[PDB]
């Protein structure tokens, strides 16, 4: 459970960067 | 890193969702005021000792989710927060084998 | 100004002693003698005249008028790139704020909360 | 809560891509012009002036670019045939 | 300035182009003699073509480092941005350690 909390939110964080990537390019 | 393509940006959309993932979602708990040491000084209770091993305390021995079911901490909650077809899936807590 | 009409009397007389050379023995040697002595006073005057002003010009300027075209030519192919660069740097921002804008709506459906938050902050 | 969010608020800047991307620096006439001449060159204009233009001549210009009257009047005796 | 050395490197070619016309005609042919100082010739006429140029450059639009400057701040934009996702690329390192 509280593996896939952190897992969560490091994917959650992540959406952020990718996100931004796609748009940059 | 230019990555971008059509199928390069479609697997980051399947791997994410998979590890994330009508309410079916579990009951609101409110404010704690008396913790059972610190914040009512009730240390050694006998009340509260018997309250955890049989009764059903919403937060110290389980989660009550919402339709009745009582998910107790060993046990893996299916629950459906967004209004999808796609389920959440809180494993178990404990986890003891 | 002047420093133009100077550059074009020493075309000039560039082309006349050209023609002088390549024609006949009959055209007097002294006379082309006499232009290329002026010609050389002239560039002395061009250059008195142009000796201590402007300081600028540090790009492939010179490359690009001696490579066979004019700024009606490469300067308009360097503007046009700038130009291009900066519509698609505003593109990029009008499509980020519509992706920004779209995640607003959906975290508003999602939290009345932060709808009152993002409200303030507006 | 407030506390310990929006740590700040930018404010207004100019500096920012616009509809108007040719008056960034108000030249929005200069692209007019460099539109008007291509929709109508230097080489042109000096072929029209004199004949034409070289090579080796235009290579030897720009490497310039990078870097007794009575006697030399006289000395045009070269029997030029 | 710059225009005024371009202009003096002429005169010193064409100095050097007349004393190399003063040899040809010396040791050079009567029909060698006048074509290096036609050579000559249209080496000066081409310089002086080039000077024109340069005073056509100089002049005309004065705007081109204008759209330069414009451009490098546009590409310096896009580098911040790229720098900012990179920086979050080196925070999720640091998360997933």
């Amino acid at each position: 459970r509280l593996t896939q909390l952190q897992d969560a939110v490091n994917s959650l964080a992540d959406q952020f960067c990718n996100a931004i990537g796609v748009l940059q390019q | 890193l230019s990555r971008n393509e059509i199928i390069q940006s479609y697997l980051s959309r399947q791997s994410s969702l998979l590890s994330s993932s009508a309410r079916q979602l579990h009951v609101l708990v409110p404010q704690s005021p008396p913790t059972d040491l610190p914040g009512l000084t009730r240390e050694v209770t006998q009340d509260d000792l018997d309250r955890i091993q049989a009764s059903q305390w919403p937060g110290v021995n389980g989660c009550q989710d919402t339709q009745g079911n009582w998910y107790d901490w060993t046990q893996c909650i299916s629950l459906d927060p967004h209004g999808d077809d796609g389920r959440l899936n809180i494993l178990p807590y404990v986890c003891l084998d | 100004h002047l420093e133009e009409h100077l550059e074009k009397f020493v075309e000039n007389i560039r082309q006349l002693g050209i023609i002088v050379s390549d024609f006949q023995p009959s055209s007097q040697a002294g006379l082309n003698q006499k232009l290329n002595f002026i010609v050389t006073g002239l560039q002395d005057i061009d250059k008195c005249r142009q000796q201590l002003h402007d300081i600028t010009v540090p790009l492939e300027v010179f490359e690009y008028i001696d490579q066979g075209r004019n700024p009606q030519l490469y300067t308009k192919e360097c503007l046009e790139r700038a130009l291009a660069k900066n519509e698609q740097v505003k593109g990029k921002i009008d499509t980020m704020k519509k992706f920004k804008s779209l995640l607003i709506q959906e975290l508003s459906k999602v939290f009345p909360e932060d709808m009152a938050k993002y409200r303030s902050i507006r | 809560g407030p506390f310990y969010l929006m740590r700040e608020l930018p404010g207004s800047t100019e500096l920012t891509g616009s509809t108007n991307l040719i008056t960034h620096y108000n030249l929005e006439q200069a692209y007019n012009k460099f539109c008007g001449k291509k929709v109508k060159d230097l080489p042109g204009m000096i072929d029209l002036p004199g004949s034409h233009d070289n090579s080796s001549l235009r290579s030897l210009i720009e490497k310039p670019p990078i870097l007794g009257t009575m006697l030399a009047g006289f000395r045009l005796h070269t029997g030029p045939l | 300035r710059l225009s005024t050395l371009i202009e003096f490197l002429l005169h010193r070619a064409y100095s050097e182009l007349m004393v190399l016309t003063d040899l040809l005609p010396r040791k050079s042919d009567v029909e060698r003699k006048i074509e290096i100082v036609q050579f000559a010739s249209r080496t000066r006429q081409l310089f002086v073509r080039l000077l024109a140029l340069v005073k056509w450059a100089n002049n005309a639009g004065k705007v081109e480092k204008c759209a330069m400057i414009s451009s490098f701040l546009d590409q310096q934009a896009i580098l911040f941005v790229d720098t900012l996702d990179r920086l979050a690329s080196l925070a999720r390192d640091a998360l997933v350690h």
